[PDB]
């Protein structure tokens, strides 16, 4: 609940389930996947993961930051009562698609946004795939695309700083995140930097009134009913190949289900790390859920 | 052996469809005409125009209608006939609508063997820069390369491309090559490469057949006029044209 | 003063407009004095001088600057519509002005301009 | 011995013109026949990261490997420990990290004025029974264009003798390099390249990088 | 038999004023001429590692193929070994990188005080029935310019006997070209050229180059 | 007969005086006279093979053609054959190349 | 004396040139005219051709020659005599030490006469 790790990129991959796809941003599990990889190298698994299991652990899907931090629109906002001018239809719904379109809000305009105020996009960054060949036949032809960071765009993440987690993320800073790094991709320069009082104030992991989500999360099989019948979300799908010196085959990690940042819920709920290795694997393989909100009113 | 190896994506849309269906027949009188049965009537009218008629536009041209509908319609064929259907459509759509709605378009231009997800998505992106205008416009091969349909098909399709075409038809290789050059001072419009321009082109008349020599003496002002407004509209038309005549030409 | 960034095409362009035209030809529009191969060997220096304006540096390329200026006025000496040219488009003054590679590049740009709008407008 | 990221770094100078080439639709566009690889924003010349690794490996394939390997899983373990190997559990990823290489330059030769960053070369082919010419357009970086290196080694379950052979290789593959080409019509005279201002820097951990250092200026 | 990279240096001098060029739409805005290729960023004369390449292939297809082929694709494995084939899984990669040349005595002749690096030669031509004369500019570079040239030479999976008889090519293909020219207007006396100071040196690998620098002093 | 090259040499000397070529470019300032061809690096003159060429061909044509020949194109085959025709598949390129004649004797004269 | 600004000094001198005042368009009206001129400026130029690829040591008979035709010529006609005077080109030419010197006044020469073509000069 600390600091803003604010990652800046030139090149990055963040693959949505094809290598033709790419994102703005990446979420709280592909950071933490590649946190617990850098710390297996480093030597310090047994310690990070002591430090990520403790309730002060804070992580945080990236954001776009842009001179000033940026938040995820608020999924079921604005609601009825905030949103229905005397305005014509065909503005009405020029201006629901517009608010449809929207992603991230910058900080100064989310209580504007949930009053009812329009905002629209602003360009982060342009995707595009190129093509790659190997020469060696017509069979090896493929395309990645790349997100490609403009206007004084980083992404950033709110963590809780520790003298482990700083080293981990300056080391990270040379590895690369999500992408074809051994390629090009994903490099990164890091700048913690204090939290402005105007987010830091709104943040908690524990409240009884309404909240969104700043983590792409999965509650504990107690709290989920409740999340999930007085929620908003948007449910996202965590799939993929577990990455590992384990073995040489590859083997699917266990498809998790999870709401999306920022959904809202009219209260916090207590989040997992979960353990999706394929059944009877060597080692645990460790999707990171567990929210930070961000409070309304 | 002509024509440069691609093939094309479309995908074209309705404007403000759902304001239509639900208030386009508010307007006249007042309110009195938007009754449910007009809403099912119009329903029926672009069910037919989409999935009825779009086939007969689509006729004995080289391409595929993968989704067809008044909220969605994509079509993947060749090249230029993809770029004859849309403008087939559309025309046929302003006539059958009497003015009173538009399309945007967006057309997608890939090398073979590119993957679907792929040509959907760019293209997808292409036909949102297309509503990206007032909502008439269609976007080809950039989202830099984005006109009012009206002004699309009037001014590049069948002006612009027609005299360049009637031109440099007539041209050698050697004349052929200074369309690049045409091309590149349209993507660096500046002052100085005003006069460049004026270099070259009276440098192409000179290199044209006497023939033409009359023809090409006024077409060449016309295109330093196009170069010299202070409105970019019909020099953006002009650098369209000349790629699809490059596409055109291509062995 | 003479050579702005802002201001020498359209100066170059004034004087190919203000340039002496053979009016006392009845078959002829406005056609020049002046023809390219009167240029030639002069315009060849200007672009030899921006060519090296980047591989050599402004002091040792004096003696070129030199020359140029002799060619320019031999050249207005051995034909009218050249001076007419040179003294329309006050050449030998811009040059007397170039003090800087900054300078000198846009003298040689300014002749490229003077040239195409010659062309542009009727030429050799 | 203890974890540590050296970063090597250098510009790359273009001894000729380099081409790599179009593919991304933004840079795949006709105005010119055959286009190259140039980065969206800045519409500028680009240096993929993936072009260096590929050429890279693949020439110091020619000197490190025992046997000549058909696929790249077949490669010996001492390029496999820094390229990586998908089919083999140890060297899942190898130990080097490539970045996409941007051009430095720019504003130098916007100094300088010049005005592209890219020529478009003219070429043709003489038909062997006929003679006659069919003429060919393809545009390169203009030589004298120079890009930011920037190479990431890793060192984590290697022996002192072990990151000194790895050192060894890379300093191979950067010569090897420099007497060949960056993919391009190479044998044609394209793609010829020089690293300016080679230096090695640990940027995490505590390596001693003066003795690298030594051996990568006079190689 | 191991692998090792032979490079080949010489100094071009041009005997005559050589006309390679031709893009005539990215030309100087200056005069008529029929433009000469240059390096964009100093505007000097290239000489086009393409062009030597072509010239001294098809020099040698006459020499080494004992069978005239139809297209490139056709030479012989000794011509396809050395300079590619595409339509030839073995020789795909061939073994010879020719290099862009530039213009190395550029301080050289600005001493001896010239101008330019290019001349504009004045040509004409005559009817033959109507006498009548037609006149023509066309642009060389410089006749006692010079060019630093590089081939670079791959020693892999080849008997030293097969890197034998591959230096003979090249030394054919080299005098070749010293007894035609370089492509301009050549029967017209354009592009003569000489190889000056050519020596092999091994700059990567080991291999023995004394008996060829030898041998290459030898046949320029 | 394969391939061979044989190479033809001679010093041409000049029995009276030659005019060939040049231009104002090449021109020294003040000169009124109608200047030559030259080599541009030491301002000597120089015999270009274009025009070696030219004549040789233009004059072979009044022997060897027996024919009206209107423009080279239309020369016989046995001309063609030698110095080249850019309008037959056969002859598009020719078996002789001529060279740019440079001064030998500028000492016998110093 | 003389060097590398010395253009300004070619004009300064023509423009001080004598004049046929006399004459019913005697503008400047110089009494010179490049005929007169010619042989010593093919001989000049030959000088600057030559000391290209030979020694400053080793030309100076062809420097005498020059100097010889420069006096002859100034006596042989009255408008040249005083060229060389308003010029100061005897003067310069005994100051002809080095290569750099002499080539230095060969471009003199030319600059003389361009600027003597430029402000009306007859040839």
């Amino acid at each position: 609940t600390y600091k803003l790790y604010i990652m800046t990129f030139q090149n990055a991959h963040f693959g949505s389930g094809t290598l033709d796809s790419s994102k703005l941003t990446f979420s709280a599990d592909r950071i933490f996947s590649a946190l617990v990889l850098e710390a297996l190298k480093m030597g310090k698994l047994d310690a990070f993961l002591a430090e990520a299991n403790q309730d002060k652990f804070t992580l945080t899907d990236a954001f776009p930051f842009q001179f000033g931090p940026f938040l995820p629109k608020p999924i079921g906002y604005p609601k009825h009562d905030q949103i229905d001018q005397s305005v014509d239809v065909k503005e009405v719904r020029r201006q629901a698609k517009l608010s449809k379109k929207l992603q991230f809000l910058a900080l100064e305009n989310v209580d504007d946004y949930l009053n009812g105020e329009l905002f629209e996009n602003e360009e982060h960054a342009v995707i595009d795939t190129v093509t790659k060949n190997q020469p060696h036949k017509d069979d090896n032809l493929y395309q990645v695309a790349t997100t490609r960071f403009s206007n004084d765009t980083s992404l950033y993440v709110i963590a809780n700083e520790s003298d482990l987690l700083n080293e981990l993320m300056s080391s990270l800073q040379y590895s690369g995140l999500g992408g074809k790094r051994s390629s090009g991709f994903g490099r990164f320069e890091l700048d913690i930097q204090n939290i402005p009082l105007e987010l830091s104030d709104r943040l908690t992991k524990n409240h009884s009134d309404k909240v969104m989500s700043l983590t792409t999360a999965l509650p504990v099989d107690a709290d989920l009913e409740e999340a999930m019948e007085d929620g908003h979300y948007l449910l996202t799908k965590s799939s993929g190949f577990a990455f590992s010196h384990a073995t040489n085959e590859n083997y699917r990690k266990q498809d998790l289900y999870k709401f999306a940042s920022g959904s809202t819920f009219s209260k916090t709920f207590e989040g997992q790390i979960v353990d999706v290795r394929p059944l009877d694997f060597p080692h645990a393989v460790l999707n990171y859920a567990k929210p930070l909100f961000f409070k309304l009113e | 052996g002509l024509g440069i190896k691609r093939l094309a994506v479309v995908r074209l849309d309705v404007d403000d469809l759902g304001a239509a269906f639900m208030a386009g027949f508010s307007q006249q009188g007042n309110g009195q005409y938007s009754t449910l049965s007009r809403s099912a009537t119009f329903s029926r009218s672009m069910s037919l125009f989409f999935k009825v008629y779009i086939n007969q536009f689509a006729s004995d041209k080289k391409l595929s209608i993968i989704y067809a509908g008044g909220d969605d319609v994509f079509a993947i064929g060749s090249w230029q006939d993809i770029i004859a259907f849309t403008v087939e459509l559309r025309e046929n759509f302003i006539k059958w609508t009497n003015g009173k709605l538009t399309l945007s378009a967006g057309i997608g231009l890939f090398a073979d063997k590119t993957p679907i997800s792929l040509m959907a998505h760019q293209t997808g992106e292409l036909e949102e820069a297309a509503k990206g205008n007032e909502k008439d416009s269609i976007s080809l091969f950039s989202s830099d390369y984005t006109f009012k349909f009206d002004r699309f098909i009037t001014n590049v399709y069948d002006d612009k491309l027609e005299q360049i075409r009637y031109f440099f038809n007539h041209q050698d290789e050697r004349g052929k090559n200074f369309i690049y050059k045409l091309i590149e001072l349209l993507r660096n419009h500046d002052r100085m490469n005003m006069a460049r321009l004026a270099y070259y082109l009276t440098r192409l008349e000179e290199l044209t057949r006497e023939t033409d020599r009359d023809k090409f003496k006024t077409f060449k002002n016309l295109f330093y006029s196009w170069y010299t407004n202070k409105n970019d509209k019909d020099r953006k038309e002009a650098e369209l044209a000349l790629l699809l005549y490059i596409y055109e030409i291509r062995k | 003063t003479i050579l702005t960034d802002e201001n020498y095409v359209d100066i170059a362009e004034k004087a190919i407009l203000k340039l002496e035209r053979n009016t006392r030809n009845r078959k002829n529009p406005d056609a020049f004095f002046l023809t390219t191969s009167k240029l030639r060997n002069l315009l060849s220096l200007t672009s030899t001088l921006f060519d090296e304006s980047k591989v050599k540096e402004y002091d040792a390329l004096l003696d070129r600057i030199a020359y140029l200026r002799v060619q320019f006025v031999y050249q207005a000496g051995r034909e009218i519509a050249v001076k007419d040219l040179i003294e329309k488009a006050q050449i030998l003054e811009a040059l007397k002005e170039i003090k800087d590679r900054e300078t000198l590049q846009r003298f040689c740009r300014y002749m490229e301009a003077l040239v195409a709008y010659f062309k542009f407008y009727g030429g050799k | 011995m203890t974890f540590a990221k050296i970063k090597f770094s250098a510009q790359i100078r273009l001894e000729t013109g380099l081409h790599i080439g179009g593919s991304d639709a933004f840079a795949a566009i006709g105005a010119i026949d055959s286009p190259v690889i140039k980065d969206p924003i800045t519409n500028l010349p680009i240096i993929p990261g993936s072009s260096l690794k590929g050429k890279m490996r693949t020439l110091l394939a020619k000197v490190y490997n025992e046997k000549v390997a058909e696929k790249p899983s077949d490669d010996s373990d001492i390029l496999s420990r820094l390229f990586g190997n998908s089919k083999d559990k140890r060297f899942k990823m190898g130990r080097l990290i490539f970045r996409d290489a941007f051009l430095s330059n720019a504003d130098e030769l916007d100094s300088l004025g010049v005005r592209s960053y890219t020529e478009v070369k003219f070429e043709n082919t003489i038909d062997r029974i006929t003679a006659e010419a069919n003429p060919r357009q393809i545009e390169r970086a203009i030589r004298n264009s120079t890009f930011d290196f920037e190479l990431i080694y890793e060192i984590t379950d290697e022996n002192e003798n072990q990151v000194e052979e790895d050192f060894k290789v890379i300093r191979d593959g950067l010569k090897l390099l420099e007497l060949d080409y960056l993919g391009g019509s190479g044998s044609r005279g394209y793609g010829k390249v020089a690293f300016e201002n080679l230096k090695a820097t640990t940027v995490f951990g505590n390596y001693d990088v003066k003795t690298l250092n030594e051996l990568l200026t006079a190689e």
